[PDB]
C-alpha cells in the first residue's frame, strides 16, 4: 500500500507534460525497439559463416 | 502497473526539444545499421567449381 502510493505520485508529476510529449515518447520508444530489433539481425548472421 | 507505466519516461529530459534530438540520434542510428546488415548480404555471390550437388570438408 506504501509503494503504490509513492509511485502514483511521480507518474502524476510526468502526466502534467501534455499528449504531445507523450507522442513523443511513444516515438522514441518504437525506434529504440527497432534498433534493438537490427542489432540483434545482425549478430544472428555472423555466427553462421560456415 | 504503476512501476512499468515510470520505465518508459526515465531516458527522456523532461523537455520536448531535447527529445526531438534524442529522437533525430536514435534515426540516423538506424540508416547505419541497415547498410551493415545489406552489405552483408551481398559478398555472398561467387565462390565456384565443383563439388556435387552434395559435400563435408
Amino acid at each position: 500500500k506504501q509503494e503504490l502510493s509513492t509511485s502514483r505520485q511521480i507518474l502524476s508529476s510526468y502526466e502534467f507534460l501534455g499528449p504531445e510529449f507523450e507522442g513523443l515518447v511513444q516515438e522514441y520508444t518504437r525506434l529504440k525497439d527497432k534498433i534493438k530489433d537490427n542489432r540483434w539481425m545482425l549478430q544472428e548472421l555472423s555466427k553462421s559463416l560456415p | 502497473a504503476a512501476k512499468e507505466k515510470l520505465n518508459s519516461y526515465l531516458d527522456l529530459a523532461p523537455n520536448p526539444s531535447l527529445v526531438k534530438v534524442k529522437i533525430e540520434e536514435a534515426k540516423r542510428e538506424l540508416k547505419a545499421t541497415e547498410v551493415e546488415l545489406t552489405t552483408k548480404v551481398n559478398m555472398m555471390e561467387f565462390v565456384v567449381p565443383e563439388p556435387s550437388k552434395r559435400r563435408l570438408k
